[PDB]
């Protein structure tokens, strides 16, 4: 019926998800951590910008 | 991932009993009101029973009051439906359906055609 | 046979689950345990934007980090100059039940839609000299929950009909349809390269889509309830989601699994909106309890609160230059924090 | 009871009849008479030589009734001059049988401190309550705007009571002895006197019409009249502050043209006071008709909730006792529970006591216990402890 | 440049001027959500309001039902084993319909409806339907054929479920304005939206009232309506929204109740112990049984509404029939009470 074609479309999609490339979490975590240091000084929300630099005063 | 898998069901004679189960996983069971719903052959989904988070506020559809007993084991993440005095009109697929959000008194979409927080069901034939 | 068809999805989800657990060798909490905290983040309201008659559902910063557009269910789009608080445009909508608005990166157009199931494009620089609708995109069979311009002629929409769609604004036609969600799709976020986008839906799952191909690449689960909000990490390799389960969660595209959970016992309401700061170190989340919390994305510690709204916080947004945050609320005000 | 206010005026009228008398009266046509004079106490007549001269205790003294028939005596010498005194300093005048053996500020002393303490506990609470409505913009609304102008009205009325009683307390101590009574008379003649009395009359009439605006506004909310929130509000502002000018300023005009003396504080049969009282009575009556309409609506609503009788009598008692200070219903309520005649003192103290404490009542019932206000406090605590 | 700033200030002044005007219209109009449970009569009520001051799609639903019958008959005959009509007269009726094929401006004659019902109850035509799936068939064939009597009734108004079985709805939300005593009311009816409401129902948190239409004579739709009302009444974003409850189709219930064929006792067991309220105001002439039935259903809703939210929001139940000309005045009177109670709440007088 019409439920067969809906579970069949869900097996074929889990096929495409099962076969992907995956890296270690420790590596992916180190990459996000590195990005945050690389741009920390460029984040005005992370460090209150000087009152003369702030366009919202 | 939120998964509800109903256990029990099968074939019984009128007046016989049956005990359905619901193994929950992927959410904090204790924070959600639970529901039993059913779909008779031919008709749409119909609410059967519910039970509050602690298992204190219980409610039943009129057709089953006095016959069915809902209950939940919050330690083992299991929902139950003890079905007594079964009638041929009880024949349906019975679904374990969780209310969509935790810590709520409104539990809207549990009988929708497509609803995510509802198991595959279990066939009960009388 | 539906029976084995359903049982080979159990093994495939069993295959994916063990493959994700092999990748998990150390927690993000363990990788960042020895970095110093961000300390107390204490932002203040620098502007209060007044003029919407009813609850605000959505807002979007212009790319110049100065202009923004807001949508209120009084039936108004308002483009504000956040520096001066002056209103630049007041656009009367045909349908007052608006749920999303978008500002085109070029500044030339705004979009908005809602319970009318239509994405309406408004030209802000008409040659005749007045704001008027330029295109109505009528393909969806459910409410419009989110829209984002890719460019002046392309926009991705998400809808209550459980689909997302890529539109050709010139032809008004639907170029690609993204299916696979089994619930209302509530929010989408374009990757910085606009080659991929993620969507959060009421099935407690986020999905990563390929704009060019039109298929789902990865599906992310772990939220307990409806996902109301989603936002890419600035480097495009991760994203954060906010759910009715009173939790924000950070997901890694390459590790293909959740990394961190942002939750506190004192928080039991759902998250309406999420956004990262410029560097990604802070994750800002709007809540049903009228507040916005500032999370340390790397350490899962709460760094501050943005208190000052008197009703549900419906939307957030950080400027492209990272200088300010905007919050929208059901109290009908927009606040600019810094 | 006689005040010093009415006594300097009587002294001036005494003085008039004397100066006139000296001119109109004929000379004695006898030898070596002591000449007629007015010594600032008594208007002495012409003296026959070597006899005493005897004058009635002056008819301006507060204790004139206590010595209704009495006499002040001076001696006229045979030389034809008035006998002098020890030191021969000035004319000799016994004055013995006209010496005092009273006034409202003492006949109503405890009444005076009851309402000046009530007006001060209301001036205070209203200043605190007014900065709380102007302080949090979440409270900004047409209702709270009207509440603010009502609060200011109660301040100007409480201030007009403070200044008035203070000024008269000053003018009585400084000008205590008789030789200073012309300074008081000169002030009563001054233009400055009539202007502050007009300013005090306006502040009372304005408080009564901001009570009327509160009733009219609330009654229109429930009567579902359609009107612009902007256009209707400056109509309310011009009624509470402007309409009183249209009978107070005309009141000064008629008083200036027709009853000027005494700094407008003397009331003749012409009852010009009605130029102020009747427009104020109209604001009292319209507010009682509104108070009736509103409480009746509250009755119909509580019946629809299907509540029990004992409780609705409690809630209806609370809604009625809460509406009284907002609308000024007490003045008319006290008019139909009391009867003519200390029978005055219970009726006198009550209205004076309640009105002075009425600004406190509205500051407690519409700001300090208001759920929207008190909730704004709790959200300010948390935002503070978080920061 | 101080002239750019000047011109941004004048543009802002011109906007805030228009925003003041628009604010007058917004504050003086009452907004209403019409939430109808399935087959509740909400559409009929809407048609009545518009006439007194979605229905047009009825012809399309007819057309779909006719196409379904034509395909089932022709296809049934041309099956490899031709199905045989139980009745030769029914077959003749089928032959008429087969001739009636391919005619534009179809009159939809009452015979056609009688003819269609006869063919549908023909077991041979049903046998075709068993194999109907084999040939191409229109999806809404059973649903339309089962609801043939309702479609035949000239007064029939397409219901939301019927509009959803077909695909005739494009618009997400339908609007209808009306005016009572010069007060403006904007009523919104949900168009093309899925049956999952927990998200889009939050848009209507600040409407004056939700008009909940319930078909009182169902039985289990009445219990489904009860669950929906319960969730609405207990939703955190709707806690301050009053509900005008229209217990609709009272004529159907009176008819079903006098017959006795279906006992409300089976669907709702406690009915067997329900006594009529000692403050009930029945219609002049109706019998006690229909008064007990209609007030038991009302008491099932009031039990939910009185269990929570006494002061914040209110439930206005009305026994109604979809064609009452008093529905508009009932909404007006409830909205007056709603706003009156709101203002009395702000002054702490209730
Ligand atoms: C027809 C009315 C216009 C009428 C008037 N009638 O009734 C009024 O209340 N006023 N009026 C009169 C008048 O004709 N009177 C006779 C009858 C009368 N009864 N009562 C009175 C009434 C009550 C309920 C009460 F509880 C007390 C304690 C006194 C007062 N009275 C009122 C106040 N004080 C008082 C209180 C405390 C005091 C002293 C002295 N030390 N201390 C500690 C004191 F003097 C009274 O005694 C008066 C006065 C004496 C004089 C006057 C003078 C002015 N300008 C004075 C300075 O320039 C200004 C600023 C332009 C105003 C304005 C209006 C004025």
């Amino acid at each position: 019926t019409a439920s067969i074609a809906q579970a069949r479309k869900l097996v074929e999609q889990l096929k495409m998800e099962a076969n992907i490339d995956r890296i270690k979490v420790s590596k992916a975590a180190a990459d996000l951590m590195a990005y945050c240091e690389a741009h920390a000084k460029e984040d005005p929300l992370l460090t209150p910008v000087p009152a003369s630099e702030n366009p919202f005063r | 991932q939120v998964q509800l898998q109903e256990s029990g069901g099968g074939l019984v004679q009128p007046g016989g009993s049956l005990r359905l189960s619901c193994a929950a996983s992927g959410f904090t069971f204790s924070n959600y009101k639970m529901n039993w719903v059913r779909q008779a052959p031919g008709k749409g989904l119909e609410w059967v029973s519910d039970i509050s988070q602690s298992g204190a506020s219980i409610s039943y559809t009129g057709s089953v009051k006095g016959r069915f007993t809902i209950s939940r084991d919050n330690a083992k993440n299991t929902l139950y439906l003890q079905m007594n005095s079964l009638k041929p009109e009880d024949t349906a697929v019975y679904y374990c359906a969780r209310c969509p959000a935790p810590f709520t008194r409104d539990c809207f979409d549990v009988t929708s055609t497509t609803y995510a927080y509802r198991g595959q069901g279990t066939q009960v034939t009388v | 046979e539906l029976d084995q068809l359903r049982q080979e999805a159990e093994q495939l989800k069993n295959q994916i689950r063990d493959a994700r657990k092999a990748c998990a060798d150390a927690t993000l909490s363990q990788i960042t345990n020895n970095i110093d905290p961000v300390g107390r983040i204490q932002m203040r309201t620098r502007r209060t934007l007044r003029g919407h008659l009813a609850k605000i559902y959505a807002m979007h910063w212009g790319t110049d980090s100065r202009l923004l557009v807001s949508a209120s269910q009084d039936g108004k789009l308002i483009i504000w100059d956040s520096y001066t608080t002056n209103k630049v445009h007041a656009i009367p909508l045909r349908s007052s039940w608006v749920m999303t608005c978008a500002y085109a990166p070029s500044g030339n157009y705004v979009a908005c839609g809602g319970l009318d199931n239509i994405c309406s494009i408004y030209n802000l620089k008409t040659r005749e000299g007045n704001v008027r609708v330029s295109r109505e995109l009528a393909g969806h069979t459910g409410y419009l929950s989110c829209c984002r311009f890719l460019d002046d002629n392309q926009i991705v929409t998400s809808s209550g009909d459980t689909t997302c769609a890529l539109w050709d604004i010139e032809t008004g036609q639907q170029t690609t349809t993204f299916t696979g969600h089994t619930g209302d799709v509530m929010s989408l976020s374009l990757a910085p390269d606009t080659r991929l986008f993620v969507s959060g839906a009421c099935d407690a799952s986020a999905k990563l889509w390929d704009v060019r191909e039109g298929m789902c690449r990865q599906t992310f689960t772990g939220h307990e309830s409806d996902i109301n909000a989603i936002c890419f990490f600035p480097n495009g390799n991760a994203f954060a989601t906010g759910s009715d389960d009173a939790t924000c969660r950070l997901f890694d595209l390459r590790a293909d699994q959740e990394l961190m959970t942002y939750s506190h016992d004192n928080i039991i309401c759902g998250i309406t909106s999420v956004s990262f700061s410029k560097s990604g170190r802070l994750l800002l989340a709007g809540y049903d309890d009228f507040n916005c919390n500032v999370w340390d994305a790397l350490k899962a510690d709460r760094a501050g609160v943005l208190a000052g709204h008197d009703n549900r916080v419906s939307c957030l947004g950080v400027t492209d230059d990272g200088m300010a945050v905007a919050t929208g609320s059901w109290d009908s005000f927009l606040k600019i924090w810094n | 009871t006689v005040s010093l206010w009415e006594t300097v005026q009587k002294w001036r009228e005494y003085r008039r009849q004397c100066q006139r008398s000296l001119t109109e009266d004929p000379p004695p046509a006898t030898d070596l008479f002591c000449n007629r004079t007015f010594d600032e106490y008594a208007c002495w007549p012409d003296g026959e030589p070597g006899s005493f001269v005897n004058v009635s205790c002056p008819w301006y003294l507060p204790w004139a009734s206590s010595v209704p028939q009495g006499h002040v005596y001076r001696f006229c010498t045979a030389e034809g001059l008035w006998l002098q005194k020890d030191n021969s300093s000035l004319p000799w005048r016994d004055l013995s049988e006209c010496e005092e053996s009273s006034s409202p500020e003492e006949q109503l002393l405890f009444l005076y401190i009851i309402y000046t303490v009530g007006y001060a506990l209301s001036f205070s609470a209203l200043v605190i309550a007014s900065a709380i409505l102007l302080g949090f913009r979440h409270l900004h609304c047409t209702r709270n705007y009207i509440h603010l102008n009502l609060f200011a009205s109660f301040i100007l009325r409480a201030l007009s009571v403070f200044i008035k009683d203070a000024a008269l307390k000053w003018m009585y101590s400084t000008a205590a002895q008789q030789h200073q009574w012309d300074g008081l008379l000169s002030y009563q003649d001054s233009l400055s006197c009539r202007l502050v009395f007009l300013l005090m009359q306006y502040c009372v009439a304005a408080n009564y019409y901001w009570l009327l605006v509160e009733g009219v506004y609330l009654y229109t909310l429930l009567a579902f009249s359609v009107f612009s929130e902007q256009w209707i509000f400056r109509l309310y502002v011009s009624i509470g502050w402007g309409v009183p000018l249209l009978f107070v300023v005309p009141w000064g005009i008629v008083k200036y043209l027709y009853e000027d003396e005494g700094c407008w504080t003397r009331n003749s049969n012409m009852n010009y006071w009605l130029i102020i009282r009747l427009p104020i009575l109209f604001a009292i009556g319209v507010n009682f008709l509104i108070f009736v309409r509103v409480i009746c609506i509250v009755v119909s609503k509580l019946k629809a909730n299907l509540m029990c009788k004992t409780d609705i009598k409690c809630r209806l008692a609370k809604s009625t006792l809460t509406l009284i200070p907002l609308l000024g219903t007490h003045e008319v309520i006290f008019a139909f529970v009391m009867d003519e005649h200390t029978l005055r003192f219970i009726k006198l103290f009550t209205e004076l006591s309640f009105t002075s404490f009425q600004g406190l009542m509205v500051a407690i019932l519409y700001c300090f216990v208001n759920n929207e206000v008190q909730l704004e406090f709790r959200k300010s605590w948390e935002r503070w402890r978080l920061e | 440049q101080r002239n750019e700033e000047k011109a941004q200030r004048e543009a802002n002044k011109k906007i805030e001027k228009q925003l003041q005007k628009d604010k007058q219209v917004y504050r003086a109009t009452h907004r209403l959500l019409l939430l109808g449970a399935g087959e509740s009569g909400k559409n009929t009520i809407v048609k009545q309001m518009r006439i007194l001051h979605k229905a047009t799609k009825v012809q399309d639903i007819k057309n779909n039902l006719k196409e379904a019958i034509e395909t089932i008959v022709a296809a049934m005959s041309n099956l490899v084993p031709p199905v045989e009509l139980a009745n030769p007269e029914n077959q003749f009726r089928v032959d008429y319909i087969l001739s009636v094929m391919n005619v534009p401006d179809f009159d939809f004659p009452p015979e056609f409806y009688e003819h269609a019902k006869a063919l549908w109850e023909d077991e041979g035509v049903r046998a075709c339907y068993e194999r109907s799936n084999e040939y191409q068939l229109i999806d809404c064939a059973q649903y339309f054929l089962d609801k043939i009597d309702v479609i035949k009734q000239a007064d029939y108004v397409p219901s939301d479920q019927d509009l959803l079985r077909c695909r005739v709805l494009t618009s997400g939300i339908f609007e209808t304005k009306f005016q009572v005593d010069k007060v403006n009311f904007h009523m919104f009816d949900v168009g093309a939206q899925r049956d999952e409401r927990r998200k889009w129902i939050q848009c209507f948190n600040d409407v004056t009232a939700i008009i909940f239409v319930v078909a009182s004579s169902s039985y289990n739709r009445l219990q489904a309506a009860l669950k929906l009302f319960d969730s609405i009444w207990n939703n955190k974003w709707l806690r301050d929204t009053s509900v005008i409850l229209f217990l609709n189709k009272q004529d159907l219930l009176a008819e079903k109740v006098l017959a006795g064929k279906s006992k409300i006792e089976d669907y709702f067991p406690e009915f067997a112990r329900y006594t009529t309220p000692e403050d009930a105001t029945p219609e002049p002439g109706e019998d006690p049984r229909v008064t007990r039935a209609k007030y038991f259903i009302r008491d099932e809703f009031l039990r939910i509404s009185t269990a929570s939210g006494d002061g914040r929001h209110y439930c206005y139940p009305h026994f109604t029939c979809a064609v009452d000309t008093e529905n508009i005045r009932r909404v007006f009177n409830d909205c007056r009470d709603i706003i009156q109670r709101m203002h009395l709440r702000q002054y702490e007088l209730l």
